[PDB]
């Protein structure tokens, strides 16, 4: 049980880079517009108020995202920029932030992934009667 | 050569000395056994006891010689123990002394982080190869073109009997524990 | 040799010696055997006891030798694990410190400058090959009439059977994407 939470951890952050990369991508392909106004869009807004949001919680892995979020706080103003790391801005994406919340799995998460374990390598288990039950 | 090994190699030579002697004194008691029957025959009776008296002697010496020969090889073959496990005994408190020494300074934590550096050093280095090797692969477009390349691996699998279509974009545990994370 | 290669060193050396000592023991157990033999044949009980002592004797005697031997080798073989682990453990702290340092003097920011300069530099040598091509070219345009050329490309096709006329000028994916941009 307590070693899938580790599992569970790991997937989360794996579909959290998922969706970081097509972010940055976005900025790539709407570079002009970025380099052009002096304002941010809104079709950006999303994207680049989670790219700073999500700097310090990535910067131990991906060190340059460090120095993607400087910049978009150089670009619209170091205001911005601690609007966006509370999200008091509202734009931040949410799946994302669920994805690198510090919050444990639920009971029930747990012992899902226990039981399409145990049955894919073909191993009994008998899951918490408890958990099943509260779910 | 260490004191002790000065006294085993004195205890050795004793023991062999010792042995010879023994061989020795069998090899004239032959002798003079010999020499009895020599003078039987030529009827010397005084000179016949002469020879039995240093027969039934050299007897007797060669299993004093021999047993004292005996007590000091057990006490060499102890003396060996002593020197063997007294030189194992030091390398091992000097490998105790140079482990203590290099567990100081490179510890657990150290190590630790030694080598977490060390993976993060070659996530790097896959980042540039990636890099490098997409560059060549844009300067060096037009010398490779997609189609050319699909065209001949097509040839090669039609020549090899292979049925897999060449042209397209050519786990179930993954697929439902992914499906477990929507669900919640 | 290093401090901890030299106390291996002396371990395997004892690990041996003791081994060796198990079979001289066990070789005189024989050559004790076979005295204790002739000393009964000959009727010498006393020298055939001092023997039968012996050849017990070196028995133990070469069990505990054998015993030895095995557990000294078993901290040898231990010994062996700290001497290379720690020259690997080296090795690697080696490896990390100089690829901090070229990491350091050659980052991927700068990797990535340097491969979209190099791309650049060879766009600007396939324009100048172009226009010493084209200069030759029309340098020499006499020599090389165009209808000659496509005269002896058609005699040549015609002698292969290929059917492709060669005096005149002789993908839908691209076709279809272009349409959708003048439709918009």
């Amino acid at each position: 049980r307590i070693r899938v939470e580790h599992i569970i951890r790991e997937d989360y952050l794996v579909e959290a880079m998922e969706i970081l990369e097509l972010y940055c991508d976005l900025l790539l392909a709407r570079f002009g517009l970025i380099q052009s106004m002096k304002e941010l869009d809104s079709g950006l807004a999303e994207s680049v108020s989670t790219l700073i949001w999500a700097a310090p919680r990535l910067q131990s892995e991906v060190a340059e995202l460090k120095i993607v979020a400087d910049q978009l706080c150089a670009k619209y103003s170091k205001e911005y920029g601690k609007l966006c790391r509370t999200n008091q801005i509202g734009t931040v994406n949410d799946r994302l932030m669920h994805k690198l919340s510090v919050e444990a799995p639920p009971k029930i998460l747990v012992e899902r992934y226990l039981i399409e374990i145990a049955k894919n390598y073909n191993v009994p288990y008998e899951p918490d009667s408890v958990v099943m039950a509260e779910a | 050569m260490s004191n002790m090994e000065k006294h085993l190699f004195n205890l050795k030579f004793a023991a062999k000395e010792l042995s010879r002697s023994a061989k020795k004194c069998d090899k004239e008691e032959k002798a003079e056994k010999a020499k009895i029957k020599k003078a039987i025959q030529k009827g010397n009776m005084e000179v016949a006891r002469i020879h039995a008296e240093n027969a039934i002697r050299q007897k007797n010496q060669a299993v004093n010689f021999l047993r004292m020969s005996a007590r000091v090889d057990a006490v060499a073959a102890r003396v060996q123990t002593a020197v063997t496990m007294g030189k194992v005994t030091k390398s091992m408190a000097g490998v105790v002394k140079s482990m203590d020494a290099t567990l100081k300074t490179m510890n657990l934590e150290k190590i630790s982080a030694l080598m977490d550096k060390f993976e993060h050093q070659f996530e790097t280095l896959d980042v540039q190869t990636q890099q490098m090797e997409d560059t060549v692969s844009s300067t060096t477009t037009l010398t490779t073109p997609q189609n050319q390349v699909d065209m001949l691996l097509q040839e090669m699998a039609d020549e090899a009997g292979l049925d897999l279509n060449m042209e397209l974009p050519q786990d179930e545990l993954s697929q439902r524990l992914a499906r477990l994370r929507d669900q919640v």
